RNA sequence: GCUUGAGUCUCGUAGAGGGGGGUAGAAUUCCAGGUGUAGCGGUGAAAUGCGUAGAGAUCUGGAGGAAUACCGGUGGCGAAGGCGGCCCCCUGGACGAAGACUGACGCUCAGGUGCGAAAGCGUGGGGAGCAAACAGGAUUAGAUACCCUGGUAGUCCACGCCGUAAACGAUGUCGACUUGGAGGUUGUGCCCUUGAGGCGUGGCUUCCGGAGCUAACGCGUUAAGUCGACCGCCUGGGGAGUA
């Protein structure tokens, strides 16, 4: 669900200000603890196939902002995932 | 459900019931639920009652005879 | 017999059966009858005025016991309840209280299909 | 009043039929009030005081 | 046209049954939408107050057994 | 943490041992963080429709803010109660004081 | 490199959206106990059957399995299909006031993947109401059809397979543009929200119509209207949407 005590907090390392977060390596990790989180609903009781389009959702629109700084700066890219952790 | 009225009557009187609901009950116990008719009926059903409205409103312009 | 006074005359009308039935005051059927066992077999079950015979048939030797004052519970909704509750109004007594006690859940099982 | 109805008619009872009209000091009066004694309903009690 | 559900602000609870005894019939029904006029959304909301009354015993599913 | 408006129903036998309980129960989130909003004892009102066996049950307010986690533990004892019979709670974010 | 495109974040909103479990009230069948009748069901009419080994009915109590009333609103959610009591755990989609940003990061798509009501089957539970196969009385020139009395697969839940439909406002998806009103449903900004109002801004949906199109009926801001992008399909019917 992205707590918002999280989600103030991610922006408030990743990103370089409290309110600038309409950069990459903002909407990527934030959408990345969503998934991190996420992991509570998507293991147990299982059978939400509705939540699976929330699912695909997210986790495409994740990788279109990281399939943009890909093509921008490597060196954040390599640096984003070496941080948090997002391509595995 | 119960109407009582100690004695000026001389008449069953099932004004309360009648009042109440009554035959409410036996309208939907009686036969097989048959789960297509409510979507049915109480589309069709309410779409009428709004017509009356609009007859209000469309018969009062000319009928000039 | 018994020694009662308020007595409770449940009466139950579905199609083509009527049954006057007055009970103790709890449900002790001290006698009833049918518009069925009152003769008219047939499209005549379904009509009041063997409903008002059976008001009758079941209004005789019950103040033997002693009912004036009856409590007149309803459980079947059918074609009578005047023909038949005016008429045991109308064998002299006075019934205190006409009740109508539909048993009312919030829609459960399935009943049969019919009619079509 | 028409838009008003219905509501003294399921909400409650006193809510709304009472009004004010109160009674103020006579143009010229510049004192201050002084004794005050009042006295409430025979048989059936008005509110608190 | 009640000052209950428009000017009555912040969701009617049940507690106070001394108005809720005005909403259901005597027995145990719910009046329509259409007798006593409310904005649908909250008759539904007092239908969440009626609910939760017919779960604490305050307004019954029905008057007697 | 989290507002429930915990209202309970029991015995009118225990009409007289739940005040104790009353200090139990309100006693237990003072050692569990929360505060209390409206701490009510009408009596034991008349009820709608007879509970199984007796009509007429004592009603008590409470309308607590509790975490989730013990208002859970709170409803388990509520629900493993020979006194309560009915206790259910509302959600968060609303609170009232008035109750009348 | 910059933004009127897409999208994210901050603060919120309503619900038959879904999955796992539990709970509440009451009821049909059946069982037992108190009472009692000679009839009950049903049909245009009749009848097999049941019953005096006391049925149907009435009162109280109880074990199973399944279904959610008044509130209900061509209303709501969704890709589609489909889906109504409530609560508990978790979560998504749709949308909006006022702003900060990456700066076209967007759309669709054969083979392919996934969803797929209902039903049939393999397996473990299962049986109240109803009901394929079948038996019986008849309307009839006959009944393996309409009716009725029983009853098995099934109806329900979980794991897979066939990957099928009127899976149809029959109208593919996305963006932009083109006079409105009565409505329904869900938010918000501004003004004396003094009150259930007035003027704008989005989604979904119905009806009456203009420009326009069409064989015509009619669709008509959710278009069968005007363009651009992407995809499937047709060339008379039958044969056959079959081997």
């Amino acid at each position: 669900s992205l707590s918002t005590e999280a989600t103030a907090k991610i922006v408030s390392e990743f990103g370089r200000d409290a309110n600038d977060t309409g950069s990459t390596e903002v909407q990527v990790a934030l959408l990345t603890a969503q998934i991190n989180h996420l992991q509570g609903h998507f293991a147990e009781h299982k059978k939400d196939h509705h939540s699976r389009r929330g699912l695909l959702r997210m986790v495409s629109q994740r990788r279109k902002l990281l399939d943009y700084l890909k093509r921008k700066d490597v060196a954040r890219y390599t640096q984003l995932i070496e941080r948090l952790g997002l391509r595995r | 459900i119960k109407v009582r009225e100690n004695e000026p009557f001389d008449v069953a009187l099932r004004r309360f019931k009648r009042s109440c609901e009554k035959a409410g009950v036996l309208a939907e116990v009686r036969r097989r639920e048959f789960y297509e008719k409510p979507t049915t009926e109480r589309k069709r059903a309410k779409a009428s009652a709004v017509k009356r409205h609009a007859k209000k409103l469309a018969r009062e312009n000319a009928r000039r005879t | 017999r018994k020694q009662v006074s308020d007595g409770v005359a449940h009466i139950h009308a579905s199609f083509n059966n009527t049954i006057v039935t007055i009970t103790d005051r709890q449900g002790n059927a001290l006698g009833w009858a049918t518009a069925g066992g009152s003769g008219f077999r047939g499209s005549r079950k379904s009509t009041p005025f063997a409903a008002q015979v059976a008001a009758e048939r079941c209004a005789d030797a019950v103040k033997e016991y002693g009912i004036k004052n009856l409590e007149v519970m309803v459980k079947g909704p059918g074609p009578g309840r005047e023909s038949t509750i005016r008429a045991l109004n109308a064998a002299g007594f006075r019934i205190t209280n006409i009740t109508d006690v539909t048993p009312i859940p919030h829609n459960g099982c399935r009943p049969p299909k019919k009619r079509r | 009043t028409p838009e008003e109805k219905l509501l003294r008619a399921i909400f409650g009872e006193k809510a709304s039929d009472v009004k004010d009209s109160s009674l103020r000091v006579p143009n010229g009066v510049s004192g201050t009030v002084i004794d005050v004694q009042v006295f409430t309903r025979d048989g059936v009690e008005k509110d608190k005081r | 046209f009640c000052r209950f559900t428009a000017e009555g602000v912040q969701e009617i609870d049940y507690k106070d049954i001394a108005t809720l005894k005005n909403y259901i019939t005597e027995s145990g029904k719910i009046v329509p939408s259409r007798i006593t006029g409310t904005r649908a959304k909250y008759q539904r909301q007092l239908a969440r107050a009626i609910k939760r009354a017919r779960y604490l015993s305050l307004l019954p599913y029905t008057d007697r057994h | 943490m989290r507002h429930y408006e915990i209202v309970f129903m029991v015995h009118p036998d225990q009409s007289e041992q739940v005040p104790g309980m009353i200090e139990r129960y309100t006693a237990a989130i003072t050692g569990a963080e929360g505060k209390i909003h409206r701490l009510e004892d009408w009596g034991r009102r008349q009820l709608a429709y007879p509970i199984n066996k007796l009509h007429k049950a004592h009603y008590v307010l409470m309308n607590v803010e509790a975490p989730q986690e013990v208002i859970d533990e709170l409803e388990t004892t509520f629900r493993f109660n020979d006194a309560v019979i009915r206790s259910m709670v509302m959600r968060t974010k609303h609170a009232v004081t008035e109750a009348s």
